[PDB]
């Protein structure tokens, strides 16, 4: 059994980063070569891993988290960072075990006229802890005075849409991104490189 | 960093005239863009918000277009309130950039200056230098020549001049000129004037020292 | 209903300290994107710092390493800690809310670094040497140090007719400026004129007379 890499880099449709998406990857023979080779990633980092070592290396299970960010937000999926999205929406940790792979996917995530469906959280309180995932819509309390769910003055909606059009600039396009981590509990190995 | 290049630095209009700002961002900045009016000594109040989009209790008169790159603010017809410097923003991106500003001045018709000169007062004097201000109120154009006059003898280099902003009602400007002696220069003369030279007229308001 | 006080701003010695406030009413300090921005004397608008609600913070490079900013929710206000500080850091800074929320600036506050020392105002009245029917007066705020100077008349309750003039830099490297008012000069017997100068950097007011 080949593990499913092909339906995490290859799916039709992407998540919103806000409402992170998490396959988890177990019993599997994972070929890594398809990947580390391949002219399709412009962003491939790992992390307490060597990318070249990849194909010899076990794990417990394999985590692949994906969404879509925009191109100038690709540098905060990596430790130690911080911003808008690293600190509301998605947030690796300082001793992360894993690849961040992304790819330009403007030809399929941009439209004409813009593309509002993906969304990204701008307020929140306190920042994500790491590998937690915020999909709440509350009412964001920037005042003194509650907002009782009601949109107004000090009271914001704390999404808010990327407006992904094909001609944007490309901080301004949209990028695929996987996040794969690597789990080595004290259980069987069950994700293994063919070599 | 996005660098963000205003045009022009600066213009001169005329009230009712259409005026036209416009902002370049040195990449793509999408509609995040503000627009701010700055009168001298406030902070800068924001008109447009996200490109075209008009803060609450901005008068209709102002608008602003465009996304990605190229940015307009527009002023339909300018009214004597207007006197500002503009400045776009950049802010979804870090470092937030600003313009360099347009100062918008006002034309309008000849104002000859209501001109008034006072003495050193007796306080001054005993501290050992003299001041003599010259006040030139409510005038356009800006350009004035003030010379002044001690016993009918010019001086050079010893006044100085700062002039208000352009009021926002009247359009006008003001000066002060002070002439600065030391105190046993000013008990050797009599006479003290300020000549204003505004096109082939000049005007001379003086006082004597005695009386 | 947003208000944003800043102080703190006056004169400084070269290589040193000093922090800025802004106490906010209206918002959260500590619930918004807030912002210094500064202005030198006559340039531009320069971003200087902002602090996010879950407390990420950012610099521009000009201030990288010297500047820290900060904030106190009991106080609800917004701090700039400047250290190591330099003649080009001589500015007003405005704290605002930035680059999200609601759109508000501060009044401002204005820093000078510089080697002199701080030095008040002397203030001479400028008075007329029967009148033209109107009349003028005034007051010249004399040897003074660092900017800025603020005058009012009579409490602020005369508006019309003042000029108070741009400052000018001496010789001997202290600031000069003049305040004047034309009133009706049937006024001049009945009515009476003070004004009202504030040196906020030497923290002194005066109140003359004419
Ligand atoms: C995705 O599909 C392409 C084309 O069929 C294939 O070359 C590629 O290796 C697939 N990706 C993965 C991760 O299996
Ligand atoms: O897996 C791959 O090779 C393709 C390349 C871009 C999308 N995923």
């Amino acid at each position: 059994n080949l593990c499913p890499f092909g339906e995490v880099f290859n799916a039709t449709r992407f998540a919103s980063v806000y409402a992170w998406n998490r396959k988890r990857i177990s019993n599997c023979v994972a070929d890594y070569s398809v990947l580390y080779n391949s002219a399709s990633f412009s962003t491939f980092k790992c992390y307490g891993v060597s990318p070249t070592k990849l194909n010899d290396l076990c794990f417990t299970n394999v985590y692949a988290d994906s969404f879509v960010i925009r191109g100038d937000e690709v540098r905060q999926i990596a430790p130690g960072q911080t911003g808008k999205i690293a600190d509301y929406n998605y947030k690796l940790p300082d001793d992360f075990t894993g690849c961040v792979i992304a790819w330009n996917s403007n030809n399929l995530d941009s439209k004409v006229g813009g593309n509002y469906n993906y969304l990204y959280r701008l307020f929140r309180k306190s920042n994500l802890k790491p590998f937690e995932r915020d999909i709440s819509t509350e009412i964001y309390q920037a005042g003194s005075t509650p907002c009782n769910g009601v949109e107004g003055f000090n009271c914001y909606f704390p999404l808010q849409s990327y407006g992904f059009q094909p001609t944007n600039g490309v901080g301004y396009q949209p990028y695929r991104v996987v996040v794969l981590s690597f789990e080595l509990l004290h259980a069987p190995a069950t994700v293994c490189g063919p070599h | 960093d996005i660098q963000m290049t205003q045009s022009p630095s600066s213009l001169s209009a005329s009230v009712g005239d259409r005026v036209t700002i416009t902002c370049q961002a040195s990449q793509d900045i999408s509609n995040y863009l503000n627009w701010y009016q700055q009168k001298p000594g406030k902070a800068p109040k924001l008109l447009i918000y996200d490109a075209s989009n008009l803060e609450t209790g901005v008068p209709s008169r102002f608008s602003g277009s465009g996304s990605g790159t190229d940015f307009t603010f527009t002023i339909s017809s300018l009214q004597p309130e207007d006197i500002a410097t503009y400045y776009c923003q950049q802010y979804d991106n870090l470092p937030i950039t600003f313009g360099q500003g347009t100062r918008l001045e006002i034309k309008r018709t000849v104002a000859a200056p209501s001109v008034f000169i006072f003495p050193p007062s007796d306080e001054q004097l005993k501290s050992g230098t003299a001041s003599v201000v010259c006040l030139l109120n409510n005038f356009y154009p800006r350009e004035a020549k003030v010379q002044w006059k001690v016993d009918n003898a010019l001086q050079s280099g010893n006044s100085q001049e700062s002039v208000t902003e352009q009021d926002s009602k009247d359009s006008t400007y003001s000066l002060s000129s002070t002439l600065t002696l030391s105190k046993a220069d000013y008990e050797k003369h009599k006479v003290y004037a300020c000549e204003v030279t505004q096109g082939t007229t000049s005007v001379t308001k003086s006082f004597n020292r005695g009386e | 209903e947003v208000q944003l006080v800043e102080s703190g701003g006056g004169l400084i010695q070269p290589g040193g300290s000093l922090r800025l406030s802004c106490a906010a009413s209206g918002l959260t300090v500590s619930s918004n994107y807030m912002s210094w921005v500064r202005q030198a004397p006559g340039k531009g608008l320069e971003w200087v710092s902002v602090i996010y609600s879950g407390g990420s913070t950012y610099y521009a490079d000009s201030v990288k390493g010297r500047f820290t900013i900060s904030r106190d929710n009991s106080k609800n206000t917004l701090y700039l800690q400047m250290n190591s500080l330099r003649a080009e850091d001589t500015a007003v800074y405005y704290c605002a809310r930035s680059p999200y929320g609601g759109n508000s600036w501060g009044q401002g506050t204005l820093v000078t670094v510089s080697s002199a020392s701080t030095k008040g105002p002397s203030v001479f009245p400028l008075a007329p040497c029967t009148s033209e029917s109107t009349a003028a007066l005034g007051c010249l705020v004399k040897d003074y140090f660092p900017e800025p100077v603020t005058v009012s008349w009579n409490s602020g309750a005369l508006t019309s007719g003042v000029h108070t003039f741009p400052a000018v830099l001496q010789s001997s490297g202290l600031y000069s400026l003049s305040s004047v008012v034309t009133v009706p000069s049937s006024s001049l017997g009945t009515k009476t004129y003070t004004c009202n100068v504030d040196h906020k950097p030497s923290n002194t007011k005066v109140d003359k007379r004419v």
